[PDB]
Parts: C-alpha cells; sequence; structure tokens
C-alpha cells in the first residue's frame, strides 16, 4: 500500500526485512571476524588516491569503506561509539550483533515472536552485569609496579603487530603515563602525550622520551642547537603583524619621511623585543652553557631572528593549539601572552635541549626534567603506512593503560569472561523470568550468542574451535567441586586452555561494559525492525 | 540456472571495492605480478645496467637506471608495488646509495617463499624466520672488512668509496667523474690538522650545474658557484681589486617604505620642487656608507630599483638578483659573510671576500664565476657537467649526487667503513645463512634456507648483464671459497671473465658496511609486508 | 543507506514475476480492483440500465448492457477479475438469463466481505458461512415459488416470460418487441398433445436477419430463413401455386471429377469431335431425372459449373448456394427434406415442401422468401429485424436470444416456476437468511447476516438508476416485510418490488397485475456461480503474476 502514497517508493515488511538485518550484520561480521585475536588478518586499506593503511582496527576500517547497507551503518555507528571512550572494542561490538542477530532467527523460524526474544537480552544483561562485579578483580595501583602495567599493555600491542614490534612498542605504551597522575584528583589525560609522524631509523627502533619534542627547527643558523640550561618564555603574541584592525595609510608631504615611517613601524617590533632581552640578562649576565629559548605560537618576524641571533637565543613559530598547555606540564613555566609582565618565577627550565635535522625539516628536542607533568612518544615508520599502523596500535593501548588507573578493577581475557558467561546464564531458577517460556527463549539466544568471541580466536589460527572449548567445559566441572577458583582461558599456540593471570591477558573493564550493553541495543532494535523504507525527494 | 546469486554480500560496502584475500588469490600470484617490475631493475643493476626511458604525462624524458627514480615517476595501480616504491624511497632520502639492491632483494624474497607457501608454511612463521635471519646477517658484516679506514681525508682514500659507487653508474667514465666529486670534497671539507667531533657534511656542499655541449673530460671544479644571469652596470676588474668585500643584501636596495600601501601627498608647490631631488639624496645616503666600506658586490634578493642601480654603477659595485633563496645562502658560504636584511652600513666582520669575478659562456650562454683561489670557503662547490645531450646529463647529476651521499653517511656516523664488491659479500653471506639453519632444529629450518637463495641474484646480475652463463661461472665460484685470500673471490665482466676469478683488490672495488646494514633491513621489512597482508581491499579508481 | 537491499535473494525468480499476497491490504486491492468494473455493469442494470460502448483493436463497436458481452472484448489485467468475467460467461452459454446478476452479486460479496476481514475473519470461516447460507437459500427459492406456465404455447401465457426478459434489454416499446419473439417461438413447437412424446426445442432454431433501414414497426415474423442472394438464370414469383418439390444437394452440381490427376485423354480426332457434345449430354441426363420428379428449386452447397445452369434455366428449375455448414443444414429442416451426394434423382420421400418463393427489395438487395404457412408447417423460423442503426441491431439480436434462451427453461425441468420480478426475490431472502442466522449458534453467524446484506444491491441498483433516492424509497419496502405474517392466509404483500420513475413511493401495488415475473432455472445458477466466483477470490490467500 506504500506504491499508492508514492510512485518511486519501495519497503520490505516482516520476514522481507528480517532477512537483510541477519544477512547484512552476518555479512559485515565475516570481513571483520578474521581480525579478531593476535593471530588475525591485516586489511589493506586502498584508495582512489592510492593511499595504503594497513590496521586490524574496525575503526579505521569502517570509516574508510562507505556502507551501502542501512542496516550494517547501525553497527558502524555503534562501533565507533565503542572507540570514543574506551578506544578498544570494535572489532568486539560488530561480532557480537551479527551473532545475537542469528541465534535469535533460528527461533523466528520457529514461532517465536520477537518481543518476547529482546525480554531475554535485557534480563540476561542484567544478570551478566552482577557476575561482571565478582568476577572482576581489584588491584593496587598505589605500588605502580611496572610488571603489571607490561602485560596489560602488551596484551592490546599483540593483536595489531608482531611479537618483535610488540616488545619494543611495550615499555613505551607503559611509559606513556609514569609521572601524570594525581591521588586525589582522579583526573587523568591522555591527550598530553604527542603523537609525531616521521621517517626515521626503523619502526622497531623507536623510543620513549621524558620531556617534550616539536617538530620546528631553529630559523637561523647562529641559533645555538644544543643548549644545555634553557628558560622557555611562553609568548601567544605574534612579532609580525598581520594586518591592522583599522584601515589606515602612511602620507610623506617629503622623501625624508619615507625611511621615518618605516622607521615608526619599527618601534612597535622593538618594544616587544625591549623587555625580552632584558629578561635574560636579568637572571645573570655572561654566563656560559645557559641560554633562552622562546616557543611562539603565532608566526615570528624574519626580520627579528637576527636580534635573538646576536644574544644565542632559540625561536620556534606556528606551535599548536594544544601545545601551550603542554609546555606548563613539561618545562614547568606559565603561559604568558603579552611581554608586558615577565620575571624569572614564570619562567620554565629544561636541563637538554638539542635539535636534529632529518631531511629537509629540523625537530626540536626538549627532556631533562625534575618533576616533567608530560611526556611524549616518538613513533617512526620506514614507510607511510608505518605510521598510521603504529599510531593505531599506540591509541588503542593508551585507553587500555588508562582504564587500570580509573578503574581498581581489572577483569581476565582471552575468552575467560565470555565462557564464564555462558554455564551462567543457561539456568536462572526462579530469581528473574517475568514469563512462563517467553523469557526463557531470549536467555537461550543470548546465552549461546556469547561463544562467538573464543570460538573466532580459534578460528584465526587454523584449529578447532569445538575441540578447544571441550576441554574448557571438562575444566570448569572439576574446578567446581575442588574447591578452587579457576580461571581457563584459551591459548591459539598449542590449542588448548590457559590461564588469562599467568599468561598475562587481561580486558578492560569499560570495554567489556559498553560492548554487552551497546551490542544488546543494536540487535535488540534490528529484531523489533519489520519493515525497511525509502522515501524521500530527489 | 542462467544467472547466478549475486551473493548477499553484493549490496554490502560497494561494487568499486575488490576484495583479494587468502585463498581467493593473492599467495604467490601477486608475487608473479611484480616480476615485470622486478625484471626492470635487473637488466639495471651493475655498471653494465640497462637505463630506462620514462615518459611523464607531462612529457618530460628521465633516462636512469636508479630504481629509487624510475619508480618515482611511474604511475602504478598495483598497491603492493608501492610497498616496494616506498621502500626504495627510503634508500634515496636517508642514505641515498643502494637503491637497486633495496628492489631486487626484496623482490627475490617473496620469489623464494613461492616454494614455502607451496609446501604448506603458513606466512606466521614465514616472517619469524626472515626475521632472526635478518639478525644473524647483521652480526656477519663487521668481520667481514678490512676496510677499516680512520683517515676520511686524503683524495687517494675515496678511491675505494666514491669511485666503486661512479664504476656502476656511467661505466663509460671513471677516473672523469672521480675526480670531480673527489676534488669537490676536499674543498668542503676545512684544512685542519686534526678534526675531531664529526664535522657537519651536507649534500648541499656539492652542487651540479648542467652546461649543454663539450666533452665530458673537458669539465673541471670550480670552488664558487657557476649561476646563470645578467650582469649590469659595468665589466668586472678582473684581479686589479683583488680581495673584495661582497655584501649580501636580504631586502632589496630602495628606500624603506612600510608594509601598507602609501601615497605621495603634496599640500603645496614648494614640496614638488624639492621631491625630485629629495628621493635621489635619501638613497644616496645609504649607498654612499657603503663605498666607504670598500664593498665591490651586493647581492639583493628581490627586485633592485633603477635609482638604486644608477648610484652603484659609478662607483663599481656589482649588482646581483639571485631571485631564488635557497641558492642565496649558498654565495653567503663561498664569502663566509652574514646575510644582512637591514641596508645600514656594512660591518666589517660580517662581510666575506671573495678573490675574483668573471663573466663567460661556457656552453654559449653567459654566466657569473664565483671561483675564488687562495679563499677560505666552508662547505661549498660545485660540479660543471658538459654533455651532448639532456637526458644524459640527468643521471650524472644523480650519480654525482649518490656519490656524495656517501660522503654524508661516511662521515656522521662513526664510520661506513668498506666490504668486498664484485657479488664476493653476497656469496659469503649464503654459507652463513645456510650454517646457521642446521644449528637451531626447527620449522623455521625452510625459511632460513630460502633466506640464502635470494642472496644468489646479486652475482649473476653482473655475468647476467656480461653475457655470462649462471650455471659455469657462478658454480665455479662456490669452489673458489673452499678453504685470506678466500674472502677475495668475486664475480668478472669481462672477456677474460671465463676463469670467472678476479681478485678485487687489484680494482678496489668496495661497498660500505652502513649501506648494507640499511639496505637489508629496508629489503627484509618490505617483503615482510607482502607476506603479512592477508586481505587486499580496493577501491573504484 | 543510499540504496536499499533491494530485496535480497530476489534472483530466484525471473524480474518479471511478482507474488502478491492476502497480507499488505492486497486482498482490499483485489476487491477494491472489482469495484472499478462493478459501477460499470451497475448503470446497466434494469429496464432503465445504460448501454456502454466498448471499442476493440479492429474498430469493432457492440453498444450492450449485457455484462457477459462487455466483459468479452474488455482486456482483463488482476488476475481475480477474470474469475468475475469467466463467471458472467458461463451463465449467458447455460441459461442464456440472468448474466447482470452473477456480475452484481458475486462483486457485492467481495465489498461486504472487505469489513468481514477487518473484522478478524479467517478465510476458511468466510468460505463456510457462505456455503451454509447459499444451500439455505436455494431451498428458500423453491418455497416461495408462485403459479406455473402450464401448457407449452399460449397467446397469454409466452408474455409472462419472454417479455419480462426482454424489458431489460431494449426496453423501448413493450407489445412490439415481445409479439415478434413469441411467434417464432409457437412455429418451433412440436405441439402434438396428448400424444405423451418428450418435448424438445432448440436455442438456434430462431435466428434473427439484422437489416437496416426502416423502422422497428415494420419488423415481421418468416417461418421460413432469410438470406441475401440473386438468382442466376431467372426470378420468379412462383404464382402457379400448387406448391412445390424442392431439393437439396450438399455436393456441387458438375461433371464428378477424379480427385487425382484429372485431365483430357483424346488418342485421335475421332474422340476430340464427341468430347464437346459429351459433357452437354451427361448433364443433361442426369438433370433430365430431376426435372421429371417436378422439383423446381434445387439448393447447391458449393459453386455450380455454367454447363449445369443451362439445363436448370430450361425446365425452370431455381438455384440456391448454401456455402459453409450450418447455414445450408437448417434449410433442410424447414421443409423436411434429407440430402444425398449423388446428382441422381432424388428419392420422393425425401423432398421437401415450400409452396411460395418470392424475392423482393427489403435493405436495397434481392432477399429470397422461404416464408412457410398454415398447413405443412416448418422450423426454424427467422425474425426480420429492421433498424435505423447497426449498433441498435446488434444487442436486439442478442435480447431475442435471451427470450429464446427462456423457451429452454420451460423443456428440461417440470414447469416454469415463475418467481416474483421487479427484485422481490432477492429481498423476501434478506429476512429468511436473518432469522437463519441467528438459528446457527457460534461465530459463522457474521457472514451469514452480511450474505443477505449483499441482496440489498438489486432494490438499490434499481432505485438508483430509475432517479429516485435510495434512502427514502428502500426502507419504505420494509415496511411490507416488517409486518410478517398475520393471523390469516392468502398473504399478498410477497408481491411488493420496485418501482421505476412515475410517483415512486414503492408502488405498481402487487406485480401479479404487472405480469413481470422471474425464472427459478435461472436464479438457480445466478446464485451458486456469483457465490463461488467470490469464493474463489477470497480462496486465494496468494496472487502470482508473470511479465507484469
Amino acid at each position: 500500500s506504500l506504491q499508492l502514497l508514492n510512485p518511486k517508493a519501495e519497503s520490505l515488511r516482516r520476514d522481507a526485512a528480517l532477512k537483510v538485518n541477519v544477512t547484512s550484520a552476518e555479512g559485515l561480521q565475516s570481513v571483520l571476524e578474521t581480525n579478531l585475536g593476535p593471530k588475525g588478518t591485516l586489511k589493506m586499506l586502498v584508495d582512489g588516491a592510492g593511499n595504503i593503511k594497513l590496521t586490524k582496527d574496525g575503526k579505521v576500517l569502517l570509516t574508510e569503506m562507505q556502507i551501502q547497507s542501512p542496516t550494517a551503518v547501525l553497527i558502524a555507528r555503534a562501533a565507533a561509539a565503542q572507540d570514543e571512550i574506551t578506544g578498544d572494542g570494535t572489532t568486539t561490538v560488530v561480532c557480537l550483533v551479527g551473532e545475537l542477530l542469528r541465534q535469535a532467527h533460528r527461533f523466528i523460524q520457529e514461532g517465536v515472536h520477537p518481543r518476547i526474544i529482546t525480554d531475554g537480552f535485557e534480563i540476561a544483561r542484567k544478570e551478566s552485569m552482577k557476575f561482571l562485579d565478582e568476577f572482576k578483580i581489584s588491584k593496587t595501583n598505589l605500588s605502580n609496579d611496572r610488571e603489571f602495567l607490561l602485560q596489560v599493555a602488551r596484551s592490546s600491542l599483540l593483536t595489531k603487530v608482531d611479537a618483535d614490534l610488540t616488545e619494543v612498542l611495550t615499555p613505551i605504551v607503559t611509559d606513556a603515563v609514569l609521572s601524570v597522575y594525581d591521588a586525589q584528583a582522579d583526573n587523568l589525560d591522555l591527550h598530553m602525550v604527542e603523537i609525531m609522524q616521521m621517517q626515521h631509523l626503523s619502526p622497531k627502533d623507536t623510543t620513549f622520551i621524558k620531556g617534550l619534542v616539536l617538530d620546528h627547527g631553529g630559523r637561523h643558523p647562529d641559533m645555538p642547537t644544543r643548549v644545555k640550561n634553557a628558560y622557555v618564555l611562553i609568548l601567544n603574541v605574534s612579532l609580525e603583524y598581520e594586518k591592522t584592525e583599522v584601515n589606515s595609510g602612511f602620507f610623506y608631504s617629503s622623501a625624508d619621511q619615507r625611511d621615518k615611517l618605516a622607521a615608526s613601524e619599527r618601534k612597535f617590533v622593538d618594544a616587544k623585543l625591549k623587555k625580552i632581552i632584558d629578561l635574560k640578562n636579568e637572571v645573570c649576565g655572561m654566563d656560559p652553557d645557559k641560554g633562552f629559548v622562546i616557543i611562539n605560537q603565532k608566526g615570528i618576524d624574519p626580520m627579528s631572528l637576527d636580534v635573538f641571533a646576536k644574544h644565542n637565543i632559540l625561536a620556534l613559530r606556528r606551535a599548536k593549539r594544544r601545545n601551550m598547555e603542554r609546555l606548563q606540564l613539561v618545562t614547568g613555566g606559565e603561559a604568558q601572552n603579552s611581554v608586558e609582565d615577565l620575571s624569572p618565577q614564570i619562567l620554565g627550565f629544561s636541563g637538554l635541549v638539542y635539535q636534529e635535522t632529518i631531511g629537509e625539516e629540523k625537530f626540536t628536542y626538549v627532556t631533562e626534567n625534575t618533576d616533567p607533568k608530560s611526556c611524549t612518544i616518538l613513533i617512526k615508520g620506514s614507510t607511510h603506512y608505518a605510521l598510521a599502523q603504529t599510531k593505531d596500535a599506540v591509541r588503542d593501548g593508551l585507553r587500555a593503560v588508562a582504564n587500570v588507573l580509573k578503574d581498581k578493577n581489572i577483569i581476565p581475557g582471552a575468552g575467560a569472561f565470555y565462557i564464564a558467561l555462558s554455564r551462567y546464564l543457561r539456568s536462572a531458577n526462579m530469581n528473574k523470568l517475568g514469563a512462563k517460556g517467553k523469557t526463557k527463549t531470549g536467555i537461550e539466544a543470548f546465552a549461546e550468542a556469547l561463544l562467538v568471541i573464543p570460538k573466532t580466536l580459534v578460528k584465526n589460527s587454523g584449529f578447532d574451535p569445538l575441540d578447544v572449548l571441550a576441554m574448557v567445559e571438562d575444566e570448569l566441572d572439576d574446578a567446581q567441586d575442588s574447591d578452587e577458583t579457576r580461571y581457563v582461558g584459551v591459548d591459539l599456540n598449542i590449542g588448548d586452555s590457559c590461564d588469562p593471570t599467568i599468561e598475562g591477558i587481561w580486558d578492560s573493564y569499560r570495554v567489556l561494559r559498553n560492548a554487552i550493553t551497546g551490542a544488546t541495543g543494536i540487535a535488540s532494535n534490528l529484531l523489533l525492525c519489520d519493515e525497511l523504507l525509502r522515501a524521500g525527494r530527489s | 540456472s542462467l544467472r547466478l546469486p549475486q551473493n548477499p554480500n553484493a549490496g554490502l560496502f560497494k561494487q568499486g571495492y575488490n576484495s583479494y584475500s587468502n585463498a581467493d588469490g593473492q599467495i604467490i600470484k601477486s608475487i608473479a605480478a611484480i616480476r615485470e617490475l622486478h625484471q626492470m631493475c635487473l637488466t639495471s643493476m651493475g655498471p653494465c645496467g640497462r637505463n630506462k626511458i620514462i615518459v611523464n604525462h607531462l612529457g618530460k624524458i628521465i633516462i636512469t637506471n636508479d630504481a629509487a627514480t624510475m619508480l618515482r615517476e611511474l604511475d602504478i595501480v598495483h598497491p603492493a608495488v608501492k610497498v616496494l616504491v616506498m621502500a626504495t624511497e627510503q634508500q634515496k632520502i636517508d642514505m641515498g646509495d643502494g637503491t637497486n639492491l633495496v628492489m631486487i632483494l626484496a623482490g627475490e624474497l617473496l620469489n623464494v617463499s613461492e616454494k614455502l607457501i607451496s609446501m604448506g608454511l603458513s606466512a606466521v612463521e614465514i616472517i619469524q624466520g626472515y626475521n632472526m635471519a635478518r639478525k644473524f646477517t647483521l652480526k656477519e658484516l663487521d668481520e667481514m672488512v678490512v676496510g677499516e679506514i680512520t683517515d676520511k681525508n686524503d683524495k687517494n682514500e675515496l678511491l675505494k668509496m666514491i669511485k666503486p659507487v661512479i664504476s656502476s653508474k656511467k661505466y663509460g667514465s671513471e677516473d672523469i667523474l672521480s675526480e670531480l666529486v673527489s676534488e669537490a670534497v676536499s674543498h668542503v671539507l676545512p684544512v685542519a690538522q686534526q678534526a675531531g667531533e664529526i664535522p657537519y657534511f651536507n649534500v648541499d656542499s656539492i652542487r651540479v650545474v648542467k652546461i649543454m655541449g663539450g666533452s665530458l673530460s673537458n669539465s673541471t671544479v670550480i670552488k664558487g658557484m657557476v649561476f646563470n644571469r645578467e650582469p649590469e652596470g659595468h665589466v668586472k676588474s678582473l684581479s686589479e681589486d683583488k680581495k673584495h668585500k661582497v655584501a649580501v643584501f636580504t631586502c632589496p636596495l630602495d628606500i624603506a617604505n612600510t608594509e601598507t600601501k602609501g601615497t605621495v601627498l603634496l599640500h603645496n608647490a614648494q614640496e614638488m620642487l624639492d621631491f625630485s631631488k629629495g628621493e635621489e639624496k635619501q638613497i644616496d645616503a645609504m649607498m654612499k656608507e657603503i663605498a666607504d666600506m670598500g664593498v665591490e658586490c651586493i647581492v639583493a634578493g628581490a627586485g633592485v630599483g633603477e635609482l638604486a642601480l644608477h648610484y652603484l654603477n659609478r662607483y663599481g659595485i656589482l649588482v646581483l638578483k639571485v631571485p631564488s633563496k635557497f641558492e642565496l645562502r649558498r654565495l653567503c658560504r663561498v664569502c663566509g659573510a652574514t646575510p644582512l636584511p637591514r641596508l645600514g652600513a656594512p660591518t666589517p666582520e660580517e662581510l666575506g671576500l671573495v678573490e675574483t669575478v668573471k663573466t663567460m659562456e661556457i656552453g654559449g650562454d653567459r654566466v657569473t664565476v664565483f671561483k675564488q683561489e687562495q679563499g677560505e670557503i666552508s662547505r661549498t662547490s660545485t660540479i660543471i657537467l658538459r654533455g651532448a645531450t639532456q637526458n644524459n646529463l640527468d643521471d650524472i647529476e644523480r650519480a654525482i649526487d649518490d656519490g656524495v651521499a656517501a660522503v654524508k653517511g661516511l662521515m656522521k656516523p662513526s664510520g661506513g667503513k668498506l666490504l668486498p664488491g664484485a657479488g664476493a659479500t653476497e656469496i659469503e653471506l649464503i654459507s652463513r645463512i645456510t650454517k646457521y639453519g642446521e644449528r637451531t632444529p626447527g620449522l623455521l629450518q625452510l625459511a632460513i634456507k630460502q633466506f640464502a637463495v635470494a642472496f644468489e641474484v646479486v652475482p649473476r646480475t653482473l655475468a647476467e648483464t656480461a653475457g655470462l652463463d649462471v650455471n659455469e661461472v657462478l658454480p665455479n665460484l662456490y669452489a673458489a671459497h673452499n678453504v685470506t685470500d678466500h674472502l677475495y673471490k668475486g664475480v668478472d665482466i669481462d672477456g677474460e671473465s671465463d676463469e670467472g676469478v678476479k681478485d678485487i683488490r687489484e680494482e678496489n672495488i668496495y661497498d660500505m658496511l652502513a649501506t648494507k646494514k640499511f639496505a637489508i633491513n629496508v629489503a627484509t621489512e618490505a617483503a615482510t609486508t607482502v607476506l603479512s597482508i592477508d586481505q587486499i581491499i580496493m577501491a573504484k579508481k
């Protein structure tokens, strides 16, 4: 009856739209299921411009590839929102949504109405949240031990690159936090670390730096590259005027005023430079090994470069907006706009400042600080995709170690949490039902659908997932009667079980909590949508 | 049964996206696709290598045997080739030597993996096989170095470094091209008894100015720079002035005006009579102080007005535009002066010294000669090339750029040392990797044995391009290493190659140790990426 | 998001195949598709019904109000409409009467079914509601029958049968059209009363000849068949009377030719001289035996050679050409003759009797008069139909065939079994089924009560086409049926019916004086076909079409 409204309008009702939600989610999952796990496949994104991007994360894959099917758009927007807050779980949510639909679609053909199917999802999900509190283990972060942070950070890097580069990047992402902490305030920000993209050495030769590194080099040759003692002066004012707000001009009566009107603009430039020179010699005069460095966010007049060249002062222009807040944390100084108010107290301190020339550009390096409140990570690569592949591995590793400090509870990984939910959701007894036979249908579909995560890991390793999970259920049966609590994991090497706590594999709290809740809403709305309609004016 | 189901995934993604995944293709298929471009580099390798003509959509023809230069101008749709193209780009940017070795070695590592994958060896264990074999390769290169040299100063010491690199490119010239680079390095390096702390060296200290016409043997080395400009105002004084102070001004010579647009405002006619002589005496005051300091040459990057050129012509002061800013700092290093944006008056400490300046035509076009004898130059020089064709001189400039790139890679680290060339090092690495696989049992032995097979392409390419049989001379080369004199065996290119044994120390053909270490790391990682990509995703157009 | 999945896995069938099911309002669209052609036949119902013009692809125009004839030239698309189209064609063939009733009744059963489906009634329960109500409907028709035709032929009784049937088709004048058809029926009846023989009748016996020009009042009834023919040799009024002896030959008149390689063989000039005079003596010897029997007319079925026509003009024997078959077959039934293939002397017992053969100008061309007289009665009489337009001549020919088919209804059953006309038949069934719906417990009473509501279309259609308000006239008619039956017998209220124009307010007293009645044998099959036509549409849950 839709064509009577518009001739060009189309629709698919009841099972016509139901086959779409099951197929489109299964087709999207089949592509992204091969990326789950350390043995997962590597995708190469090639656009029309010729750019190559190698990443195993679903956030970049779904962003570069436009999805024509409207059903998979909900999964893409759900996996995108999962990467925003938790920085992880893109592939996990995609694999859960498509599995919840296929498991529930089998009951629909049996005569089960989708309404009671959605009931079994919400009742079983609330029981999983209660089990999540008992299954998680609280940790003490006051000791700041390295061994605990190395194993958690390595588990996220094993899903990106091989074990050779993982062992190199594992202490780097572990050092990504370090001196940044607060006991009382709880505020933790990962935007203070800087991601540098440059081609130098090899991707495995990268190292961590304890101080800020900038991409701007020395503008004048006489500016010393290496400075033992430097006082960073933050200047947000532009030394070179781009334009005057009020339109004005210079009208000279005689040619003698031409050089005078040109010197009139020399007074405002020298007025800002007069207080800067007096600040350097204010501390101590004729003092070797102590330099003075200025980092400016706006442009610097090339004419004024010779003013600082005689005093051996390093100047940097066109700094990033996020760089101003980082100068206070690293160098310990204070952000200043104009030069009207200066003092040695607001000046920063650095133990080592040097610059290196890579290619046609020069980069500024600052390190050796007393109590730096921020740091940076230098990402080097041998090619174009090496910068994008390592960056996606670090950014996904940053949010992993942050949730450890944000939430002291750590949940073991390696599919140990998904297998434990299988036996718990089989029989709910009289605890939570709400209906006779109506609710138990949706619970059974949600319980068996949580086993896709451990089975997908085995399929990427080339083994039999049914044989791996068979020995898992046999160990859990004897562990209940032996009065011993054991966490059974999945090992992809020998095709046997393992212990996530001993093997060093753990998962974040916010990643698993938002994945179960996020995938439940996406799969529920698709089961509750019986019609797909398209209408509009072209 | 007439029409296919079209698959349900056809509606997923778009029709422009193409998929190549395991068992779906690739898997030594795409490896056979790069063999067309791999054979292109095999014919260009060595002193007998063949140059290749490439015509870009713009119409410019670049004829060179350098793989990094050829793959840059070629538009290639196949994505995995760009992994090898970008691998060769790093070799030219950083080290600048060995670009042909990276493309050939990385291409053979994928060819030797054809048998590994056919035997059922997964790509996971293949990556671990090349990584462990690459670490053992870099550790064995130090014990084979007999060419350790602490000098890096005398000109004859550069015959084992710069000359072997020039032997490969433009083999028709050996002592002519080597003398041009060796003399240019001796000029840019400062004269001192002992220079430590790794004195700074860059590729900008040696330049190439190509002039059409003339034989290559007629070329010479000039300590200064040669630019094509038009002198104005007077003929040079030759040596009558001897050393003359040269002032380089960044801003143009003219009465200083504000950045904003001004205009002349005249209220009465009394200022109109003084307006003509006002601009004359205003700029003359700043030009009079320059002649009092003895400055015979003024260089202003921007355009100089006629009012400023009028005064400088009578005092005999040279004016040179130098429109490009990059070449402006190069003339400053010849005289050793400081660029001054201000006009003011020249200070004695900030002025340089130039012995003589002359204007002559090397190829029929007037150019200005900055050559300075007996003077002090710092990190500046040039090489004037003479050739009949423009395309032939293009690769010669790249051969000089590759020659000075070896000096940069030699000077910056502790040292580049030396390695035996002409297929001597590649054969010795075969026996090291082969014996390394038998020391540690396991499944990685298959990837280790095939890793040493890829080293056989380099020594046979010299024999293949020489019109020799690789089934005779090459097998006889391994028997010569049976056992110092067994490490110096190499491949011979000559009509006398029938014996297949020539001492390398006779012609002194050596390669840099740091170049081979950087070339293997890039070639191994490039071939590792192709085998580590399971699925390929394309796009429309 | 930009483009739909466009029904994945739809490649199982060709792109021209479409699937339509009772769900998604398509069963409502199918009922709504009936109303498009239903209103076309509503204005054509009754004596005031309006004829329709339908132009085919060849340009032929047929103007008729008959639902069975109109649906023939129309191109039908919707599949379930063809169920209604083919249902009306069967009623015209079988009983030759009640064609417009099947079209309207089957269409109203689907209209009342739209409310039945909306209330949740399954397709199975709806079918069972109409089947149980139809069986009760057929039983009440036999209880409400009044009067009978009794004797086969009567001057007055034939005005109560053919006249009310032809009143709806080209109403015009009443007694003019009724006398023309009623006259031709009495001639084809064998009569022979008290003999106990089985009566017999043929619907193809009466033939209608369309002749343009003149007026309807100038039409007459001819006992013989009328054709357009031109006599070859001569025209004869045959005023010498004493009737005639006529013979019919289905084979042409000519020298018998060998079916294989007929060829003239002449060996010598002696056989050539006698070949020209030999063929002349053959026809002379064959035609002499026919002329000696007193045969003044010969009916030929094919082309006759010129040599055979020569000797026929010598004895003054007429020549008739009867092409094809059926035209010659009905000629012998008039004179009672038996055709024989040979050219020899016919049997005197097989010769027919025709008193006069006349040729006169009627519509501008020469027609031959086979008309019979009082004695020596003949069968298969023809009716000359005069009209100004040929379009009126086509439907009146079908209007006469409707009266001829009504005569067939007087043979197979026990009698005529007249029913009250003017829509009184379907109105009385409303009150009887309403009481029947209450006597049946359960949920099946919903379809039974609505089954009687569909009978309200007959009084509403006759009132709407008459220019009267259906809201004022229809409820006033139930006042006669709302008083049920009194404490005394002899209730004449069953004769109330719908009146056209005039003074309105019901009227025409009791229809017994109007003499318009209906046939019981027609209403039996009219309800059964119309019910199965709507049942078939309701019994189809899914409809599949091809190429469109």
